[PDB]
Order: structure tokens, then C-alpha cells, then sequence
């Protein structure tokens, strides 16, 4: 039952959709973070070419870079979610 | 062609 908040996003509406949908796959198989972030790296690797980095969790900052149009951070109920691409 | 982005959570 989990909300999906788009908090800051550079990427396509459809990519959008897709994150929070490969999330949604995350966490309904896997409870530990560094596991859904891997889900999510490793699906978006391959739907859409490397080099995507995914980190997971309630409390964090960041600073990335990341090419156009390949950065997504929401909220997936309680967890925060950082995806993007750099390489 | 790059870009820099900040992230935060939310306070809790
Ligand atoms: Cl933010």
C-alpha cells in the first residue's frame, strides 16, 4: 500500500512510472535497503543500459552527477529512493 | 551531457 511521491526528477514521465514500478517490484520481494537498491540497479541497467547507481533508505543527503534526463528521487511510502545514471 | 543534483529526506 505503499504511496509513491515524486519528489525531484530529471527523466521522462514514463521512466518515472517505471522507477516507482520497479521499486514497487523492490520492496515486495526484498526488506533490506542495500537489496532493493540492488533490485533496482540491476533491472534499470538492463531495461535501459548501464551505469545506473540506486541507494535506499530513511535518512541521507546527496550530491551526484548524473546524465540528463536519468535522475529520479521519490518517496516509496517511508522509503526514499535515489536512481541515476552516470556512465 | 552531465548534471549535478542535490537529494535530502525528510526530517525525522
Ligand atoms: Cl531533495
Amino acid at each position: 500500500d505503499r504511496k509513491a511521491v515524486i519528489k525531484n526528477a530529471d527523466m521522462s514521465e514514463e521512466m518515472q512510472q517505471d522507477s516507482v514500478e520497479c521499486a514497487t517490484q523492490a520492496l515486495e520481494k526484498y526488506n533490506i535497503e542495500k537489496d532493493i537498491a540492488a533490485h533496482i540497479k540491476k533491472e534499470f541497467d538492463k531495461k535501459y543500459n548501464p551505469t545506473w547507481h540506486c541507494i535506499v533508505g530513511r535518512n541521507f543527503g546527496s550530491y551526484v552527477t548524473h546524465e540528463t534526463k536519468h535522475f529520479i528521487y521519490f518517496y516509496l511510502g517511508q522509503v526514499a529512493i535515489l536512481l541515476f545514471k552516470s556512465g | 551531457p552531465t548534471k549535478d543534483s542535490y537529494t535530502l529526506t525528510e526530517e525525522l
